């Protein structure tokens, strides 16, 4: 895999700040895959991972509590907190509870919240990328790439050294 | 403020001053979506311009205009792009909702409709809402976008 394949995804504009791309390459040829827990959590884990120097286990807790305030900054004006179909009170409720999944609704609000690019990449099936979701206007380079595989499965991805 | 006159209809006010408004408070009283109203100046005949303002169409304080309102009911086909980038085909009416759109994309990719929500041109499509508020042509695209969870 060359450095001019992940220099040159073709970002297609969804809404304003979100954006899809189909790119065609297996996971492992660009990202290390850094696993985790696979407790309820693994969402909040694969962001602490990117994000929080000397992460723990328990470093997911400052992501959610970013997620409440994101929340109810961005909540209600989310395209899928319709889906959702929950007040912002009830939302928090139920977000904040233990093991409860987060999703694409969190990505997108957390995004806001701390001025970052989340890219979530999706695999059908071993690690042939389907699809890649970005939150956010900053590049593959500088974004927090989690990978989401087997259906429910949310693991953190970083760049291989030899790509930057 | 300019007069309202229904052709089989009878007569009503509004106040303004563009032609998009104009249609948001003839559908704020009588709820006919503005993707099914034609507007011309009465007694001219001459049609309404959508892209240009009131006053340069001779319309000014106390005017009269004439809705008739047009079906638009005559089906069609547009594409949904799956979260693959690959499309198909569906037939639609411009009245039918968002909803059943949806309805329709669920059966055919396999996702419950609470999985994923549609755009077209970079506006979220609203559940309740006819897709003839959003301007959909024949082949026109809509993406439909998963909700992952896990």
């Amino acid at each position: 895999g060359p450095m001019d394949f992940l220099r040159s995804l073709d970002w297609t504009q969804v809404i304003a700040g979100q954006y899809v791309s189909n790119p065609r390459f297996n996971i492992s040829d660009y990202f290390e895959i850094v696993r985790q827990p696979g407790d309820g959590n693994c969402f909040y884990h694969s962001i602490a991972e990117l994000t929080m120097p000397n992460k723990t286990d328990h470093s997911y807790h400052y992501i959610k509590r970013l997620t409440e305030s994101a929340a109810r900054k961005y909540y209600q004006e989310e395209p899928e907190a319709r889906l959702v179909g929950l007040s912002l009170e009830d939302y928090l409720k139920r977000m904040l509870s233990d093991n409860e999944w987060g999703s694409t609704l969190e990505a997108s609000m957390l995004a806001k919240e701390m001025g970052i690019t989340i890219i979530i990449w999706t695999v059908a099936a071993s690690d042939e990328v389907e699809a890649g979701i970005k939150f956010g206007d900053g590049d593959v380079f500088t974004a927090v790439n989690l990978l989401h595989s087997g259906q429910t499965h949310f693991d953190a991805l970083r760049i291989l050294p030899q790509f930057e | 403020d300019l007069t309202v006159k229904m052709l089989a209809g009878n007569e009503f006010q509004v106040s303004l001053m563009s032609v998009s408004e104009l249609k948001a408070q003839i559908t704020q009283k009588i709820g006919v979506h503005a993707f099914q109203q034609r507007l011309a100046v009465h007694p001219s005949g001459v049609a309404l311009q959508d892209r240009v303002p009131l006053a340069s169409q001779g319309l000014g304080p106390g005017s009269t205009v004439l809705l008739v309102v047009d079906k638009s009911d005559e089906p069609l086909n547009i594409l949904v792009r799956n979260n693959k980038g690959r499309s198909s085909t569906y037939e639609v009416r411009l009245t039918q909702t968002v909803a059943h759109l949806k309805q329709q994309v669920s059966g055919l990719e396999g996702v419950q409709d609470d999985l994923f929500w549609l755009t077209f041109e970079g506006k979220p499509l609203e559940d309740q809402l006819p897709l003839g508020e959003y301007g959909l042509k024949p082949l026109s695209t809509v993406f439909m976008n998963l909700r992952l969870r896990g």
